[PDB]
């Protein structure tokens, strides 16, 4: 029962299905060849006549090499070689060939493969999509992939974890386009996106795990700890809390208004000495640094409309609502005059688990904030305003209609953004 | 013969402990046999409990959740185990604290299956009296689903009485945002169709715990504690048998004076820690002014800021009858300005010479208080707060629901505070 | 005065003063149970009209069950439709761009043609 | 000769209780319905094959609670299961419940206990109608019955026993419409109504008997006494009252102002030490004294139309009129113009019977007084006030006409009510 | 996936030969064609350029072709030359005389088919065919001719692939052949129509580069080829080694090319050797930065300070700081920053690789796309012109079956190429 279906688009996408998938094998004592030595975390993994705990996930590519790396992996029993589906042609960085062109040509190969992991639910609570927002595969393929999910499941619910471009971490020219792109296709067939601005990994990783040049996996893995802080509350079953689909109603108070933003802490060293330990009100505090951002914005100017924390660990609800007091006190705290000021929490058991050979330390206690600040809406004109630059001179655009697209599709896509940007304008409104 | 209805996670916690704290009045242990002291239990046994033969009592308890969580918790609970396994009722898709989820689309679902255990249970009833609803207002189960059920009860069973514990939401204790929209919904259903409503405020519960049991981090268990309590206290005169002797519509009959004007502020003396401590007996004037003060009242308004319609009060355990009389006479004298003239000899005594569990006298007050008004006019405010710029609707919209269906309950429940409105500024 | 003697009984009247005044003055079944059916005719109509009420109640939860399920339904519609729509006019968009170009070369292997028959002609 | 003795809702059964528990007692009949070794007493009990003497009583409440009891009892063997009816679910304190709604449910099958009982009949004299006023089944049913019975058993007496409701007792905040409706409709269909005021029996039972808080069982106890006091020249060989078209001629002059007031003496304790038990003139003096008034209100202050004084036990007529002689030099006691002034005296020679082991004393000599005073609207004002405070603004009338009743009835009975207010200032002049 | 090479004419084939050369080395494999190599990274990609033959053989997946027996006789007597499978030596007798008609129309279409017929069959053999490269002289006959008539062919058959180009641009500092002009012009509007990529190899810079860098008084055309190949393998440095990218010629295109018309690269490389000289001291970090983007080290005669970079993509070989190389990187546009436009954000991509080329310890290629290169085809326009003017040596075109209309068509065409670069140099974003 409460099943949940994770998808994962691209290189990006894929990469991180990995970190995640490899944390939560730790997370639940399962190991790399599907077996294991609280009955919730079946949610994620279905289970075999043989006793074999295989993962409800589905990765996808354009291109092989990825998904070979996986196919070939030290997890290569871990997941059914069916459900590591792959194309031999890529989308060349264009939403146009992963939507169109290329998609159209695994599009029915995967959603039938979804479709066999739906049987297996009892009750199937939704999909988790895991993309880039730059790819041609995970901008195009996932914004495919998304409608049709939306005729093939209806209003089931869809929820995003979308790597927002960084300069500093890798990107391309045209990454812009596709992010623009894929927000405007997708935000009807999402229901929550939770976006990952790769310069704060960078800037985290740099800060505080103090890797000069963080590689993938560096990411990845602190990536992973915030989306499994995320997932707690549904592969742990705890009488303290553990409770997302109840913030998510909080977080979401109008359908295009679904894009909370992280706050993930602590994030320490895996060399740090005497450290030992933080806390709940040193954690709490934490979520209000701009430095622990999942997202780089400004929410210390920008109006609150929801605030969520998600506690796991060593955490008693004394000092969480004695943290929570320190803060409700403090100005820059401000939520708007329509909805209430109070702050959501949930809390698992669970303490967060570490990688074997990992770059972080292992904590007591973590928490991450969900919150729905108007400063998210940041991101969105930082990306637009990039767009707007070579849009204006309809810089790379040719490469896009060359695969059957139209002007307009950028122009739609465009004003469709401005909407947005209009709409948590108007929302902060008091 | 009453049939008691628990809905939801609030609800079904609630009715609990409720069945448990007068499991152990009536002597009647986890599993289901009578091994008390006086046959004076065993009396009114019939109202609550079936027999098995046995001779095994079973609770007249019917269990619904949209979700089993709840459910588990009651069958791997201490008392859980003297339930009818074939009466708990459940789904698997929670509604998730969404009140057109619970009332439509899931609760519908689970309803006409609810109904026959029901229908079952009142077949093996020689006259039933009414029906008994322990529920949240706030959430989506027993905001929506109870409503459903009481909606539906109505239809089948017209003639007998709408008995509900309805507990109300507050910013103090949870922090679900559409709370005032499933309260909203939930209170205009309750004027429609209950005779009588208890409404048990958790902003009160919540203060009650903290300022005055000293309760720095108050838990559920305290909370519910207080209510389970009051339950008790409030089904004295139904449960036992001394000079009353009386029931549901008795009680209606005579505490109802107007139809929608049926929504009762609780009360209680002594206000009872968990365990800790017991220790010295009070005196009849120290337990009538605490029980006749706002510090011990179970919902949230000041009754010195209305007026009293008709007022009940069971006194508990061995105490001079005299004493009681004398001290509720004089408080009627004192405070003449908060009681309706228009209605005379309005304030009715209830005396009990068993004491309840642990503390050796009690006192339970039931007021409908035109005060009451402020517990309505605070869930219409922050209802009014989302609803201006129709915030959290698309959550609602989505269950197959309009925007008139909020716009005429909020309007329902503002013409009922302006009818409680009316009797506050009337006199003789 | 007297009034009677009996076995275990005895009666006296006892005047103390005289009256100031010599003069002393200054049901049907069919109706009964006309008026007891005329209670139960109303008792019974208001339950009637109550019974009519609960009955519209049951209407309204049939409409909104119903709306959810349409709004669903008219969703995939679009949704499926705007991306039959879109897939067609993408593939309709391509298809006409390599067949122009295919045919601006096809022109240009027209004209190489002619320089071949250009040169055939100047011998 | 013979009488029926209906018993209405919880009071009028538990009142009935009391009474049949006392006739038992004063005839010598055993809990088994067999007598050992003067005729009379049998106008109240028919001998059956076994020669056991079955009460001429019909027990109806709308609810098994009580009359389960009475088949429970000693004197569970003393009726036939015929005559003890209980309906399901009771009135629940309601007036228009108790008469339109569960009242036509149990009517016609209620007149049949009382047909084959008066089946059984020589030729009744009439019916004596026992109940409370503010009770729902006490209250709606008797008025019901009282139509049917005035219709089916037409020019047959009635005498009702009505317990006038009080704060001080188990009283419900919708009884003064109970009140004021029941007796619009049993007005017309009484022919003599005695008023118990439950105030009164209160004080009685404290300052006398020394019970602060006195059960419904020892109120009871005195009621039997007085009811007992009233019915004793109809169940022995008397000369006063040896009818029940007697006490309608006795006490009823103007028809309306069918209310007279009762009085009892001596009101006496066990658990209080021997002394020089009370003469003739002591219990006559102390028998005009509002102290021992079954109802509460000013006799002076009030303009008189008859008078009864019912003597039991170990009297002497000329001790008697020795009292009457005595109380005419200091007090002046008025009465009205039409009527003349003075009493009816009668001396039933059996003695005053107490139950063995109960609250109340043996006593050789005992008395009680039936007095019609206009001084008995001073209790229906009481009521008729109450009735008005909540019916300006109609707080409770819902529930009253959710039964099928309606505002058209609740006026009727006001607007009769004020005129018999008026009947009492007609006649006090 | 893999790549079809086509050498055209003497150039075309004298640069091939070289490049292949260079990058079988680079592969580890010996002239017969069996792999004699330490690293298993020489494999990892090296179906891209070649296939895998019986007796575990590798050979190359090129097309040798040309109007005179010459240069593949050359090419065959040469080192390698038994390294290509003989039968895709697609050879004529006739000669082109440096005439592009004898080459495009006249001559060159009798042997198109005998050689489109090879190109098929080596098409066949791949698993996914990413696009074509030529290799070809602008100023001849076969190269400038049959090059631009096989393209176009190809065009036709392969619309779906990537056309790239390695033209070499003629220089009169160089070559005599007064016609060159004429042949350049005509064939660089077949390239502006044709191909998704070009590089653009001068032979002017190329000769002042041995001149006046090397000092080499009077410098051979093994002289000159040492920097085309230095070059070639640079510019194919990410499709043939495996990194942190993923590899492809499509994925280059839409990020290095903008506007579809303007195709054509400047490379550039760092460090600038003498043709078999032993190095001695390597250069650092910004030795390598600065070199790379300056003017005396490109393969074109553009100044890149009299123009604008629209998109830059620079390749850094050897083990060496990416740090260094990242804060080198960031400083050249920061100072220089009036040479990149504004209107395309983040235009200048790095790729770092640890195998560097034979003899050299570190090695920077460059290729950007400056509007620069306008300043070649004006002095291309400017040489025509002087003799269009004059209808100079026109018979040898119209003997051909020519006209004087196709060659005005050609001028102009080349004109508003030029104009096409001015507009967007000039283009600002405000
Ligand atoms: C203000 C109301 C809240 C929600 C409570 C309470 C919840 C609770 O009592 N909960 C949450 C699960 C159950 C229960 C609690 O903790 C295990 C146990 C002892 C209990 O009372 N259990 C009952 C049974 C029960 C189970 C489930 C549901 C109800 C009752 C019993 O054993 O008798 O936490 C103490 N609380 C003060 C808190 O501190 C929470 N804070 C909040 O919600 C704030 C931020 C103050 N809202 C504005 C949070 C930090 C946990
Ligand atoms: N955090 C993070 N970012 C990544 C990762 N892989 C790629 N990216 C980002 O993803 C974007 C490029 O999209 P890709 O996912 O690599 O491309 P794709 O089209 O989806 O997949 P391919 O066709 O295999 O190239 C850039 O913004 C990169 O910064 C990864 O594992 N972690
Ligand atoms: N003296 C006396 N009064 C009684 C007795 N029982 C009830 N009452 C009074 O009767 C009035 C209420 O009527 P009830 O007869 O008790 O109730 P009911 O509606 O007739 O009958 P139920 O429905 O069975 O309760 C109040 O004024 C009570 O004080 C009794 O045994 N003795
Ligand atoms: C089932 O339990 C009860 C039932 C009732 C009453 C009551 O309060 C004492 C109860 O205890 C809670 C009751 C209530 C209110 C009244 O007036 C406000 C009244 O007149 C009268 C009453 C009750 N009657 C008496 C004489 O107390 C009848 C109904
Ligand atoms: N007092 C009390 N309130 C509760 C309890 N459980 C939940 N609540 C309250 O119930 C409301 C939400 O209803 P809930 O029981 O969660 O939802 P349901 O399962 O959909 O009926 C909130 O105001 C909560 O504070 C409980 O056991 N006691
Ligand atoms: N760099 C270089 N340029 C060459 C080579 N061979 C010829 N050229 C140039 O190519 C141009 C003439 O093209 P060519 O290859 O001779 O004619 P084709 O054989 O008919 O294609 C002139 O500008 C020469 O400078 C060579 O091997 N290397
Ligand atoms: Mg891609
Ligand atoms: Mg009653």
């Amino acid at each position: 029962m409460r099943e949940c279906i994770s998808i994962h688009v691209g290189q990006a996408g894929v990469q991180i299905g990995n970190a995640c998938w490899e944390l939560y094998c730790l997370e639940h004592g399962i190991q790399p060849d599907g077996q294991m030595p609280d009955d919730s975390f079946n949610t994620f993994f279905s289970e075999t006549g043989a006793g074999k705990h295989v993962p409800r996930a589905v990765f996808v590519d354009l291109e092989p090499t990825v998904i070979d790396e996986v196919r070939t992996g030290t997890y290569r029993q871990l997941f059914h070689p069916e459900q590591l589906i792959t194309g031999k042609e890529d989308a060349a960085n264009n939403y146009a060939r992963g939507h169109y062109t290329i998609g159209k040509e695994i599009i029915d190969l995967v959603l039938d493969r979804i479709r066999k992991l739906a049987d297996q639910c009892t009750g199937l609570q939704g999909f988790l999509v895991f993309h880039s927002f730059g790819g041609g595969t995970g901008s195009g393929f996932t914004s495919l992939l998304m409608e049709r999910l939306s005729v093939d499941y209806g209003k089931k619910s869809k929820l995003e974890f979308s790597i927002y471009p960084a300069p500093q971490v890798s990107t391309a020219v045209v990454e812009p386009y596709n992010s623009i792109l894929t927000t405007h296709t997708t935000l009807e067939h999402s229901d929550c996106a939770f976006m990952v601005d790769n310069e704060a990994i960078y800037d985290i990783c740099r800060r505080n795990l103090d890797i000069e040049r963080p590689t993938y996996t560096n990411l990845n893995r602190l990536i992973g700890q915030i989306v499994s802080s995320i997932t707690a509350s549904l592969r742990f079953d705890g009488a303290l809390n553990v409770d997302l689909t109840e913030f998510q109603t909080n977080l979401v108070p109008y359908p295009r208004i679904h894009f909370p933003l992280a706050t993930y802490a602590p994030v320490i060293s895996a060399e740090k000495a005497y450290h030992e330990q933080l806390s709940v009100a040193e954690i709490t505090n934490a979520c209000f640094e701009p430095a622990n951002q999942m997202v780089k914005c400004d929410p210390r100017h920008g109006k609150y409309m929801a605030c969520c924390l998600l506690y796991r660990g060593d955490v008693v609800p004394k000092d969480v609502n004695a943290a929570i007091a320190t803060i409700k006190t403090k100005r820059t705290i401000q939520f708007v005059d329509w909805c209430p000021t109070g702050f959501k929490v949930g809390i698992n058991y669970q303490p967060p688990t570490v990688v074997p050979g990992g770059d972080l330390a292992k904590v007591q206690r973590a928490v991450c904030m969900l919150s729905n600040t108007t400063a998210i809406a940041e991101a969105w004109a930082r990306l637009d305003h990039k767009f707007d630059l070579m849009y204006a001179k309809r810089a790379f655009v040719h490469w896009y209609v060359g695969e059957g697209m139209e002007e307009g599709e950028f122009s739609e896509a465009r004003e469709d953004m401005a909407a947005l940007e209009k709409d948590y304008e108007e929302v902060g409104v008091d | 013969e009453i049939v008691h209805i628990q809905a939801g996670q609030c609800g079904n916690q609630i009715g609990a402990k409720f069945w448990e704290v007068i499991s152990d009045e009536h002597g009647i242990d986890p599993t289901g046999s009578y091994h008390g002291d006086s046959d004076l239990q065993l009396e009114r046994i019939n109202v609550y409990y079936n027999e098995a033969t046995g001779n095994k009592y079973v609770p007249r308890a019917i269990l619904v959740d949209l979700e089993p969580g709840t459910m588990d918790s009651v069958r791997s609970g201490p008392f859980g185990q003297i339930f009818r396994p074939d009466n708990f009722v459940f789904g698997q898709s929670g509604a998730g604290n969404n009140w057109a989820k619970g009332h439509y689309t899931e609760g519908a679902e689970l309803v006409d299956s609810v109904l026959d255990v029901v229908r079952k249970e009142s077949e093996s009833c020689d006259c039933l009296q009414g029906f008994q609803l322990t529920h949240s207002l706030g959430g989506g189960t027993g905001s929506g689903m109870g409503t459903l059920l009481i909606s539906k009860i109505r239809e089948e069973y017209p003639d007998r009485i709408m008995n509900t514990f309805s507990v109300m939401p507050s910013p103090k204790v949870s922090d679900t945002v559409v709370e005032p929209y499933n309260a909203t919904l939930s209170v205009h259903q309750l004027v429609e169709n209950t005779d009588e409503t208890y409404s048990i405020d958790n902003e009160a519960l919540y203060d009650i715990c903290f300022r005055t049991l000293k309760l720095t981090t108050p838990t559920y268990g305290d909370l519910n504690h207080l209510v389970s309590a009051t339950m008790s206290g409030v089904t004295t005169c139904l449960r036992f048998p001394g000079q009353l002797n009386a029931d549901l519509r008795k009680l209606a009959v005579n505490m109802v004076p107007f139809p929608r004007l049926h929504f009762f502020m609780p009360g209680f003396a002594p206000l009872t820690s968990r365990g800790s401590q017991q220790y010295r007996a009070l005196t009849v004037p120290e337990l009538t002014q605490q029980m006749f003060d706002s510090k011990n009242m179970m919902a949230a308004c000041d009754p010195r800021h209305g007026r009293y319609l008709t007022v009940a009060a069971v006194f508990r355990g061995r105490m001079s009858m005299k004493e009681v009389d004398e001290q509720m006479l004089n408080v009627q004298n004192k405070n003449s300005s908060y009681f309706v003239e228009w209605i005379p000899n309005n304030v009715k005594t209830a005396v009990c010479d068993i004491p309840p569990r642990g503390l050796k006298m009690s006192a339970t007050f039931i007021g409908n208080s035109t005060a009451i008004q402020e517990l309505f006019k605070r869930i219409s405010e922050q209802f009014t707060a989302m609803f201006r710029r129709k915030a959290f609707l698309h959550w609602y919209t989505g269950e197959g629901m309009d925007e008139m269906e909020f716009t005429e309950a909020e309007s329902n429940m503002n013409d009922l505070v302006s009818e409680y409105q009316q009797y506050q500024d009337a006199t003789a | 005065i007297e009034l009677n003697k009996a076995t275990s009984g005895q009666s006296w009247e006892v005047i103390l003063k005289p009256p100031s005044f010599d003069g002393v003055p200054e049901p049907s079944l069919e109706e009964i149970q006309k008026k007891l059916e005329a209670a139960e005719e109303r008792r019974k109509y208001q339950e009637a009209e109550l019974l009519k009420h609960l009955a519209e109640k049951r209407e309204h939860e049939r409409e909104v069950i119903q709306k959810a399920i349409e709004e669903n339904n008219n969703f995939i519609k679009m949704a499926k439709e705007k991306l039959a729509q879109k897939m067609e006019s993408n593939k309709e968009n391509r298809e006409a761009h390599l067949a122009a170009m295919l045919e601006r070369l096809q022109e240009k292997d027209k004209h190489a043609e002619e320089v071949r028959k250009n040169k055939e002609l100047k011998e």
